């Protein structure tokens, strides 16, 4: 079979799944974004931008 | 002139009554005779808070802060003793009223300030 290090090589021929490996992958990299955001206002101190 | 119905749930039994811009008079004191304050009303406006600052050598300021208990803020029903005084001033010594409201207010990034607001005595 496919060895682990060419697991994704079946979306070469495959526009449409490829399409949505990428749609995944962008899904993953904003989601990231919007949890990274939360995160920092959950422990953010606005209180001294002087210090 | 309004009755209850007309004003229940407009937020204008939380308002003190105003005089209209023409009122711009003057109320003789009879030295002789004693007075009294009938009502007193005060309706506050802005609650600021005054910020507490970690370097303590900037003047801290009073800054703006964000109601969140609603239209339940105004003193009102306020009697006492208005005295007229050997120099002519007159001093309002407070006897009874509803005189102080809970209040809290909430500063930017949500810290909440409960205050009695009143004039107690
Ligand atoms: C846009 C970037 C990109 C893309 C789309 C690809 C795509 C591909 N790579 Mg290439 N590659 C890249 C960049 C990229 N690569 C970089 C930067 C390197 C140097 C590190 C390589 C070195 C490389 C080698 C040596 C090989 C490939 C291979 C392949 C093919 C199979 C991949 C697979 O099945 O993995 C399956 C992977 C796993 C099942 C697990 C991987 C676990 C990783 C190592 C640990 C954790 C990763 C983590 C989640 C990453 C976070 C993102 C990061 C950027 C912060 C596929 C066409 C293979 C190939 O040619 O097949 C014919 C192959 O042998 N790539
Ligand atoms: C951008 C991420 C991404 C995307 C879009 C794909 C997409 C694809 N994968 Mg790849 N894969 C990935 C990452 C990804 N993979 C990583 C990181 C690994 C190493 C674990 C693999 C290992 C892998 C294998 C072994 C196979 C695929 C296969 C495939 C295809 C079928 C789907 C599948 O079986 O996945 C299965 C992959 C997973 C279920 C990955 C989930 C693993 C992570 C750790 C889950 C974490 C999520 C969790 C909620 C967060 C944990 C937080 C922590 C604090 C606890 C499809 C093209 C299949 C294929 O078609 O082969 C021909 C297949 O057999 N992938
Ligand atoms: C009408 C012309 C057109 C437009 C506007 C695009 C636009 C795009 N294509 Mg390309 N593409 C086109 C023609 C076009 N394509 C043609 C004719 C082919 C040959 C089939 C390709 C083959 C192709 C491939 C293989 C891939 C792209 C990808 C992309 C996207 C990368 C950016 C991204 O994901 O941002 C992030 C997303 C956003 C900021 C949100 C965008 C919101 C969308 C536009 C609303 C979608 C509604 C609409 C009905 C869905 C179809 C859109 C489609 C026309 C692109 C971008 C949306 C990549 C992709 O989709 O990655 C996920 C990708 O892998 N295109
Ligand atoms: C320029 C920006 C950029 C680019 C070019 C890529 C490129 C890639 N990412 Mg994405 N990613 C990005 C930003 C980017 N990322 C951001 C901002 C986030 C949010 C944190 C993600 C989250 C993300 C996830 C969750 C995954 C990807 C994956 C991938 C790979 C998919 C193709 C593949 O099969 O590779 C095959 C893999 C390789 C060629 C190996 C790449 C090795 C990288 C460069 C460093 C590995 C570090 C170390 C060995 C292991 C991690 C240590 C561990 C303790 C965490 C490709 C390398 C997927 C992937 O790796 O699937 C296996 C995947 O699961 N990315
Ligand atoms: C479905 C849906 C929804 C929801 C959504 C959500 C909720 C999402 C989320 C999402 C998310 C929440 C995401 C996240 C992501 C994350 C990530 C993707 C991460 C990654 C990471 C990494 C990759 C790392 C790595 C590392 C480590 C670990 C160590 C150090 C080094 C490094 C950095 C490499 C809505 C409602 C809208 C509606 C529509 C549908
Ligand atoms: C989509 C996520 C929406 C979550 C919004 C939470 C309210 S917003 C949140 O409120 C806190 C208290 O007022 C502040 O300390 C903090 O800085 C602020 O980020």
């Amino acid at each position: 079979g496919l060895p682990w290090y060419r697991v994704h090589t079946v979306l070469i021929n495959d526009p449409g799944r490829l399409i949505a490996a990428h749609l995944m992958h962008t899904a993953l990299v904003a989601g990231w974004a919007g949890s990274m955001a939360l995160y920092e206002l959950a422990t953010f101190d606005p209180s001294d931008p002087v210090l | 002139t309004l009755t209850y119905d007309d004003i229940v749930g407009t937020g204008l039994a939380n308002k003190c009554p105003t005089l209209d811009d023409t009122a711009r008079g003057a109320y003789p004191i009879d030295s002789s005779q004693t007075y009294r304050i009938a009502r007193l009303c005060l309706q506050p406006t802005t609650f600021l808070v005054k910020e507490e600052p970690k370097n303590k050598r900037q003047e801290a300021e009073f800054v703006p802060t964000k109601l969140v208990t609603r239209e339940t803020t105004s003193l009102d029903q306020i009697q006492g003793e208005l005295k007229v005084n050997s120099d002519g001033s007159l001093t309002f010594v407070e006897e009874d009223g509803i005189d102080f409201q809970p209040v809290t207010v909430q500063m930017a990034g949500g810290e909440r300030i409960p205050l009695l607001f009143t004039v107690k005595n």
